[PDB]
């Protein structure tokens, strides 16, 4: 452990509130008849409720004095924890996915302004171009370091400024 | 048919489908595998 | 001849223009001794809508 | 009381005179463009500073500007 | 639907029945008619849908096959005796038809 | 009416009125202006707000002594309330002035939430005869300015322009002399009086050159023993008023609070101020006046230029740049001064300096508020007030290569990361707090985003504070840092800090780590905000010369798709809107924190600031139930005066929207409409007016709804900061 | 014009029934402005302060408080029914003033006599900082 934190497991608030949220499904059913819908709609809510507090203490997660799972962020804590999953390796997750987007849509603006009419290919899309390009960025950290290295990604002082 | 083809391709039509896309993606990524957190 | 060629693409350097280090083609120049007697016309337009404008000799350069 | 100021960068357009309402505004003879007309503006005391002039002007910046200043019972545009 | 959440909003409605509670009175509007089975309420709505195509039919007709002149729209007077007499009044001739031999019975 | 300009003597409409008040103290753009007697009029009126100050401080003096209970206080402090002023309102009626009556006072009074008697009652103020014979010593200097501001503009004793342009004469003196004479003088005092004043002896003008402050005198001060004075300190068990648990010391380092009251000791702080004067007095003889050793500032500025050359010519050309131009040493010091006023806010509530001011809950509020509300108007100053100097004091080719040119040449990557990081960090902020306000919607408090400021624990622990097991070093018996200051401060201060009950070093959860994050956001884009109009104060694309027309100006019309507020005046008044929401997170921030920590609950707020609704639910609507029923329909309370300046905000608030809103051009068509009936009535029209009849300018109204608006959104938070806070007593 | 045309101050009115968009004080205490024209026939036409009124066959006159009232008449009538109108500028001491077609030339058509005010022989932009006046008024001139 760390920072004066529990973990999930070991705490009484945890469980205290998971008894807590059982017992309000609990009360809800008994209005109901056994074999009806509604009942087995609650039921798979109990399966999922039950199932969401053993995965999170299964996880190793760090639960505070108020029961809740708290998340750690520096890499090092982290990695010397095993807290590795929680935010440091969504960070990775996430910057793939969004260099995704801007590699596509940069090239598709380049593509487009090397042609007659650029202003038409904006708001009436060249899809066949633009499926071809989302299907080839899956590499698209080899081709900045590749453009980087060989300096076509940054333009040089033929831009406007206003002085 | 050309024409029709063009108008599926302006900005309102191509982005209906990425909606669905994107969307259908992630309830469906919500349905399997229910409420993620952790990342294993 | 007193200035560049027709057609021929030249860069700006006016600081006040909207069309400040960028590009344009030259549509026409004049030969009669007016101050600012060369035409350029841009693709993008100003914030008014105009996309052309005379501009001098001086304030005008190659491409690029 | 308004100042309006024109600069070299005319070519006799004509459209700041037509569009301006109270008649500040008028062409002139000059020998520095094509059209060998340039603006003028001698009655600025009737100016209401309402700037429709600059928007008429069609070159790349305004070669018509009109700097406000001191108000007047003209200038406000005061039937009263 | 039952998905993240969500399914707690059908609440405990009453009748056998969970969901959102609604406040458009539909269910007084269908009662004070004569409506006490759920096939009266599927006939209705097909009917909506052979109606709507036949409105959305008539646009494309009344447009682009064959269109009025300015003439047709000039006959104000014409428009209301038939808006008065024809809707407003056999609309409403019509109801009472429906009031005193289904509305009333019922 | 206006003499300094004769332009607007000449209008013949209201906007004289207007625009006469508001160009009234701005010296540069009037008529037949110079620069030696703009330094005059600027000398001479800085004179008045000295006056003023001394005055305004006079006053609470003299109103607390001859209608408060400052004798009563100190006997009990814990238990009476202050009083500051008493009432005199004949529209009242018979319950109110029951009500108003709480205090032991005949008549009825208003109760105190500045902080002053806790102060003057720690520096050795224990009688009212003391105050009146105070007030009559400010008011005497407070004449005495007035009379120089008058003296110091006559035709002689009228300072020529060198004497204002000599800046190594005016630090040495200002240093030293300011600072540091000052600062050691406050030591004497608080040596010769308020130390054995807080020991039981009475010191006074009558007893102050018999009485020592220590038996052995100044003999160890020459001899060099100069530990003698820290010898016997203040035992624990020690109360502040008598001589039980005293000591002989008068210079300490024993650090951390005093137990009964919970503040600083004051052999501390006159030991503090005492350092203070020595490193003032000898930072004053740094630089060169009228003898041959002495720094130049000029020859440092033109010395500091990098070889390679990533500034270019570096600092050359700004000495004469910041000299000359007064906007710049303006911004610079509100920007130092505002910084500062915010320090004063963070370092009190943590270190109160005072007696009795942990427990006095309300006065703590108020006067944290009102430090960090005055903190973000001054530092919108500074930008504000730095975006003119680009206008009107800005020379390029005299700073030609320089770090100020080299700045203005590339802002707009400045402006493009600035922009990056508000819209990061608001995108971030939002989603966390709307994924959690759905999640707890839905019944499963436990899927919420809770992460946990690790690196402000890791300080924190490093700082001494063993709850969250980090073992840093400052938290290591074994380390150097514990083993040095063992036997200095690190026994007072680590007892202090590892106390739960106190404001020092506050625990911390994911709920203050969100709180953290969108104060951050409000930072960065209220910077955004005044760094573009400063920037693009000289020019932008769509108005290549904006420095030809001035820092206010309407707009430069309906062409170019449209000009609306692109001068920086509108880009300060669009900050403020920004600075009053920034300032408003942190203070709503500070408020319910402390007051779980007052009521004892501290779960309610480490559970529920992790999700919006709790902001709505469990501070705003829960604490504004006292407040609101200060008037009902079966009596009134004492905290009637409160709900009413309540409801008064929320009105002054919307009627700014008046004019945020709907624009000049509706109603000068209005103002047209209502002359024709005023002239053709029969009788009416018989009066006529002297000056025409227009409505407000474009200029005037964003000004005059921005105060509707700022008003508003000040009176009514100190209602509900005090009445919440007095109603509960914690 | 080959002269100055002078005021007749006594031609007929068109028809119009009146309004409250009329003069007020301020026309008998400073000045107020009034336009003449000449029609070919009887029409009618959009007043700018109200609502319409009749022509008359032959000279017609106005009275207006503002200068743009008039000019606003001007653009209508030269537009529409192609005529030549002038308007004069009276003050309340009985002095007359001929304002618009001041060379007898409309301002839009150039004209030999005229003299420029107001040109800078420079771009816009490319003018002094405001440093340089700092104490004394413009910058642009
Ligand atoms: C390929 C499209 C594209 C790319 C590559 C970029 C890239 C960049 N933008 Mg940006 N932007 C875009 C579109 C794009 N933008 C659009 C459509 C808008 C209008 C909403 C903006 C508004 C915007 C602002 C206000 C700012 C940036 C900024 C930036 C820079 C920092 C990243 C950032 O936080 O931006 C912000 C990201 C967004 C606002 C999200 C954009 C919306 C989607 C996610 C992207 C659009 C993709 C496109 C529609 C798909 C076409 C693909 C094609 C095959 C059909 C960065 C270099 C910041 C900057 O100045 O850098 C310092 C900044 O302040 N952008
Ligand atoms: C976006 C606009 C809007 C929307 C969303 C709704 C939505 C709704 N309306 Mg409403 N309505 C509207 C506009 C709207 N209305 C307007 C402008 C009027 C003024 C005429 C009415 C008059 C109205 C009435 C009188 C009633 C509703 C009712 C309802 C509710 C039941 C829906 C229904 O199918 O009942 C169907 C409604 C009926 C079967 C009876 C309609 C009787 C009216 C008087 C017919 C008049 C039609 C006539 C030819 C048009 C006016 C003639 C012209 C000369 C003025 C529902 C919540 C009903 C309700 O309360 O729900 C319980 C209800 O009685 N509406
Ligand atoms: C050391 C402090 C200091 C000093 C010496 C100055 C000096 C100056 N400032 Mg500056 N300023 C300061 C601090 C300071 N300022 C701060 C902290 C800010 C940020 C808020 C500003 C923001 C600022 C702006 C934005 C401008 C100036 C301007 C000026 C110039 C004078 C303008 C004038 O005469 O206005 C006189 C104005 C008034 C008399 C009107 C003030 C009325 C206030 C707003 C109403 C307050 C509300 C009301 C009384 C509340 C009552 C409560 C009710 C319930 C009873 C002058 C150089 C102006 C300037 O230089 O123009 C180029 C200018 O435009 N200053
Ligand atoms: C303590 C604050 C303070 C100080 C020191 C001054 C000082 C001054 N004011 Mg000022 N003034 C103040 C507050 C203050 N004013 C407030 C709050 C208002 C608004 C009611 C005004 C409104 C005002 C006007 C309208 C005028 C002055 C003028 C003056 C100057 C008169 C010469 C003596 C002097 C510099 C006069 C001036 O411009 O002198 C040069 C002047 O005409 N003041
Ligand atoms: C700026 C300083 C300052 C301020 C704000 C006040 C404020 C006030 N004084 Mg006060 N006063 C002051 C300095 C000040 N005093 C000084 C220096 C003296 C000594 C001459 C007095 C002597 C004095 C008397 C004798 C009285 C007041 C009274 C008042 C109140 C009357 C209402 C009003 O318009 O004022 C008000 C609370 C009157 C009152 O009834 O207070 C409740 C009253 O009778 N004052
Ligand atoms: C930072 C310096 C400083 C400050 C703010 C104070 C503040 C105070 N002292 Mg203290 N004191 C100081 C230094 C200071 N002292 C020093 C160095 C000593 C050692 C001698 C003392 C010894 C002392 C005694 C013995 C007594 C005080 C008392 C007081 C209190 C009332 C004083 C009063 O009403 O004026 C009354 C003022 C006079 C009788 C005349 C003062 C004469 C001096 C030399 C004039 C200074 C004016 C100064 C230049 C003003 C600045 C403006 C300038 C431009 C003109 C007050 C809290 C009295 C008290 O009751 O406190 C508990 C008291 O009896 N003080
Ligand atoms: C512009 C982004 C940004 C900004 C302005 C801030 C600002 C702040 N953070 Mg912070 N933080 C950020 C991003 C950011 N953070 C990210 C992405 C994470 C990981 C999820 C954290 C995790 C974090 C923690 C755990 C804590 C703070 C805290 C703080 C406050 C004190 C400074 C500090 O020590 O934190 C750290 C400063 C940084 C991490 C700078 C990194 C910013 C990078 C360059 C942007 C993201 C790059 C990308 C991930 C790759 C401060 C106001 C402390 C606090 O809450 O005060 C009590 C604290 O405990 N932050
Ligand atoms: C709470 C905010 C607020 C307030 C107080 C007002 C008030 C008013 N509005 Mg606005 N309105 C508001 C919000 C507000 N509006 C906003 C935000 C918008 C934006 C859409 C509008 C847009 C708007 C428009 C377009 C118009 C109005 C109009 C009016 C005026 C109508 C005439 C009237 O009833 O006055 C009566 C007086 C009052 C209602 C004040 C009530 C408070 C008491 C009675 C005053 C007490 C005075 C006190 C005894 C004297 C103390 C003196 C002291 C110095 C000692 C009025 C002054 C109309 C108008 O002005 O033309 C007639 C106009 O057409 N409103
Ligand atoms: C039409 C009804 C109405 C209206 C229009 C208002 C309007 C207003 N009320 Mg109000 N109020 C009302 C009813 C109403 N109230 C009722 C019925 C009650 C209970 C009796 C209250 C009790 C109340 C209190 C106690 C207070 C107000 C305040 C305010 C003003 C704050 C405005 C603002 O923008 O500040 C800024 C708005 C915010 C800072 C956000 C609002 C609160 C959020 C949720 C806190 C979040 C902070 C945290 C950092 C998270 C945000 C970060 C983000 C990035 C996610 C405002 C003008 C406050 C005030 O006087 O202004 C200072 C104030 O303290 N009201
Ligand atoms: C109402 C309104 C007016 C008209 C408002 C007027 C004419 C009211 C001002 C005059 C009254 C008589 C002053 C009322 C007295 C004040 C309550 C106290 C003033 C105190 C000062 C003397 C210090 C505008 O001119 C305007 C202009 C631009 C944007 C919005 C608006 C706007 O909303
Ligand atoms: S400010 Fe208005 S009235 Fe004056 S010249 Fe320009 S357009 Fe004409
Ligand atoms: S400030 Fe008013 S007049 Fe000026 S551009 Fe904006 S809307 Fe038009």
């Amino acid at each position: 452990d760390i920072a004066g934190l529990t973990p999930c497991s070991e705490s009484k608030a945890y469980n205290k509130l998971e008894r807590k949220e059982l017992k309000v499904l609990d009360k809800r059913l008994k209005q109901y008849e056994p074999g009806s819908a509604p009942y087995l709609a609650l039921q798979a809510t109990k399966e999922r409720t039950e199932n969401r507090f053993k995965t999170y203490a299964k996880q190793g997660l760090l639960c505070g004095n108020d029961g809740l799972p708290h998340l750690i962020s520096d890499p090092g804590l982290a990695l010397r924890f095993n807290h590795a999953g929680e935010v440091f390796i969504p960070t990775f997750g996430f910057l793939y996915v969004a260099g995704y987007i801007g590699h596509v849509g940069r090239q598709y603006i380049i593509l487009s302004k090397e042609d007659a009419k650029p202003t038409d290919k904006e708001i009436i899309l060249d899809v066949p171009l633009a499926l071809k390009l989302a299907f080839q960025g899956w590499a698209w950290p080899l081709a900045s370091i590749q453009e980087l290295r060989n300096g076509s990604l940054l333009e040089k002082d033929e831009n406007i400024t206003v002085s | 048919m050309k024409d029709f083809t063009t108008y599926l391709s302006t900005a309102p039509v191509v982005g209906l489908g990425w909606a669905i896309f994107t969307s259908g993606l992630l309830i469906e990524i919500n349905r399997f595998f229910p409420d993620p957190l952790v990342f294993s | 001849e007193i200035g560049p060629k027709r057609g021929s693409l030249v860069k700006v350097l006016r600081p006040e223009s909207y069309w400040y280090n960028q590009v344009g083609k030259v549509v026409s120049v004049d030969q009669s001794g007016i101050r600012y007697p060369v035409v350029v016309r841009f693709e993008n337009q100003n914030y008014a809508g105009v996309s052309t404008n005379n501009y001098a000799l001086d304030e005008i350069e190659e491409v690029k | 009381a308004h100042v309006v100021k024109i600069y070299d960068t005319c070519i006799g357009c004509t459209q700041c005179v037509r569009a301006c309402p109270l008649d500040v505004l008028e062409m002139v003879p000059w020998d520095g463009c094509k059209a060998a007309q340039m603006a003028s503006s001698p009655r600025t005391e009737d100016c209401v500073g309402c700037k429709r002039c600059e928007t008429a002007c069609p070159t790349d910046f305004l070669s018509v500007r009109v700097y406000l200043g001191n108000e007047s019972t003209r200038s406000l545009g005061l039937a009263y | 639907w039952p998905i993240v959440g969500q399914e707690i909003l059908n609440g405990d409605v009453g009748g056998g029945f969970q969901g959102i509670q609604i406040t458009s009175g539909f269910f007084q509007l269908w009662r004070a008619s004569g409506i006490t089975s759920e096939l009266q309420l599927y006939s209705t709505a097909i009917g909506g849908l052979v109606l709507a195509a036949a409105c959305f039919f008539a646009g494309w007709f009344h447009y682009h096959k064959a269109a009025p002149k300015l003439e047709w729209f000039q006959n104000v007077e014409s428009m209301l005796n038939h808006h008065l007499a024809g809707l407003l009044g056999l609309g409403s001739l019509a109801w009472a038809g429906h009031q005193i031999h289904v509305s009333l019975p019922v | 009416f206006p003499k300094f300009s004769q332009g607007l003597a000449q209008d013949p409409s209201t906007r004289r009125i207007w625009y006469g008040l508001a160009t009234a103290h701005d010296f540069e753009s009037h008529d037949g202006m110079t620069e030696e007697n703009l330094y005059q009029k600027i000398f001479a009126s800085h004179f008045g707000q000295l006056a003023i100050i001394f005055l305004w401080t006079s006053g609470n003096l003299f109103h607390v002594a001859w209608q408060g209970n400052f004798e009563q206080w100190v006997t009990d402090p814990i238990h009476v309330r202050p009083i500051a002023h008493a009432i005199w309102d004949p529209h009242f009626g018979q319950p109110a002035v029951e009500a108003f009556t709480r205090g032991g006072a005949s008549g009825p009074v208003n109760i105190a939430t500045s902080g002053v008697y806790q102060w003057w009652y720690t520096i050795g103020l224990r009688s009212n005869q003391e105050l009146y014979v105070s007030s009559v010593f400010l008011a005497l200097v407070s004449a005495v300015f007035l009379f120089a501001g008058w003296l110091h503009l006559q035709p002689n004793f009228q300072p020529s322009l060198s004497w204002f342009k000599d800046a190594e004469s005016r630090l040495n003196h200002h240093l030293a002399g300011l600072f540091g004479v000052s600062s050691l003088a406050w030591t004497g005092h608080l040596v010769h009086v308020a130390i054995p004043e807080s020991r039981g002896q009475h010191v006074g003008w009558d007893n102050f050159l018999s009485v020592l402050p220590h038996p052995q005198g100044l003999t160890p001060f020459w001899s060099g023993n100069w530990a003698a004075y820290a010898q016997n300190p203040d035992t624990a068990s020690h109360a502040f008023g008598t001589a039980d648990g005293s000591g002989t010391a008068i210079l300490t380092f024993l650090g951390g609070f005093h137990p009964q009251t919970q503040s600083l000791w004051l052999s501390d702080m006159a030991h503090h101020h005492l350092a203070i004067a020595v490193l003032f007095i000898v930072a004053g003889h740094m630089y060169r006046t009228n003898f041959g050793i002495g720094h130049r500032l000029e020859a440092i500025l033109e010395a500091h230029t990098p070889p390679a050359g990533g500034l270019g010519a570096g600092h050359k050309g700004l000495f004469h740049t910041v000299n000359n131009s007064l906007h710049f040493q303006l911004g610079l010091a509100l920007a130092s001064v505002g910084t500062i006023t915010s320090l004063v806010a963070q370092h009190m509530y943590s270190l109160p300096p005072y007696a009795y001011l942990a427990v006095d809950f309300t006065t703590q509020a108020s006067l944290y508020t009102h430090h960090q509300y005055i903190a973000g108007f001054i530092m919108c100053g500074a930008f504000a007030h730095g975006a003119i100097f680009f206008i009107r004091d800005y020379d390029p080719e005299q700073n030609k290569g320089n770090v100020l040119a080299r700045v203005l040449d590339h802002k707009e990557a400045i402006i493009s990361h600035l922009s990056w990081v508000s819209l990061f960090l608001g995108f971030h902020t939002l989603g966390l707090y709307v994924h959690n306000d759905v999640v707890q919607a839905f019944g499963t408090p436990e899927k919420q985003i809770l992460i946990e400021p690790v690196f402000a624990q890791w300080i924190q622990a490093a700082q001494g504070k063993s709850l969250y097991g980090f073992d840093l070093l400052l938290a290591s018996s074994s380390s150097p840092a514990y083993s040095a200051g063992q036997s200095l401060w690190l026994p007072g201060w680590l007892e202090a800090i590892n106390n739960n009950q106190n404001s020092l070093f506050l625990t911390i959860g994911p709920g203050d780590f969100l709180v953290h994050h969108a104060i951050a956001l409000g930072l960065h884009t209220t910077t955004l905000i005044l760094v573009k109009g400063a920037l693009d104060a000289r020019g932008s694309k769509l108005m290549p010369d904006k420095k030809d027309f001035g820092y206010s100006f309407p707009c430069d019309g309906p062409g170019r798709g449209g000009t609306c507020d692109i001068s920086a005046y509108d880009a300060f008044y669009l900050a403020v809107f920004w600075m009053l929401n920034t300032i408003g997170w942190v203070t709503f921030y500070w408020h319910w924190k402390h007051l779980t920590l007052w009521q004892g609950n501290v779960s309610q707020f480490d559970e529920s600031s992790t999700y919006l609704m709790g902001w709505l639910r469990d501070y705003l609507w829960l604490n504004s139930s006292q407040l609101i029923n200060g008037y009902n329909p079966f009596g009134m309370n004492s905290l009637s005066v409160w709900a009413w300046t309540f409801l008064f905000g929320h009105l002054v608030y919307a009627t700014g929207f008046m004019f945020l809103i709907s624009w000049r051009g509706y109603w000068q068509e209005l103002i047209e409409t209502l002359v024709w009936a005023h002239e053709k009535t029969p009788l009416a029209n018989l009066v006529y007016w002297k000056d025409k009849p227009v409505a407000l300018s474009i200029v005037q109204a964003r000004l005059v709804g921005l105060a509707h608006f700022s008003v508003g959104y000040i009176f009514t938070y100190a209602a509900f900061l005090i009445a919440s806070t007095a109603g509960r007593f914690g | 014009p080959w002269k100055q045309p002078e005021l007749d101050p006594d031609t007929p009115s068109p028809i119009f029934g009146g309004s409250t968009g009329g003069l007020l004080r301020k026309a008998q205490v400073e000045e107020f402005y009034v336009i003449t024209w000449e029609s070919p026939k009887e029409q009618i036409f959009e007043m700018p302060t109200g609502g319409a009124a009749i022509m008359r066959k032959g000279p017609n006159l106005l009275k207006f408080a503002r200068k743009e009232q008039c000019m606003a008449l001007t653009t209508q009538l030269r537009s529409k029914f192609r005529q030549t109108p002038c308007f004069y500028r009276v003050y309340a001491d009985g002095k007359v003033q001929y304002l618009h077609p001041k060379d007898g030339v409309y301002p839009e058509k150039v004209n030999a006599g005229r003299v420029g005010v107001n040109q800078n022989m420079r771009s816009i932009g490319k003018n002094v900082d405001p440093i340089k006046v700092v104490k004394f008024t413009g910058s642009e001139p």
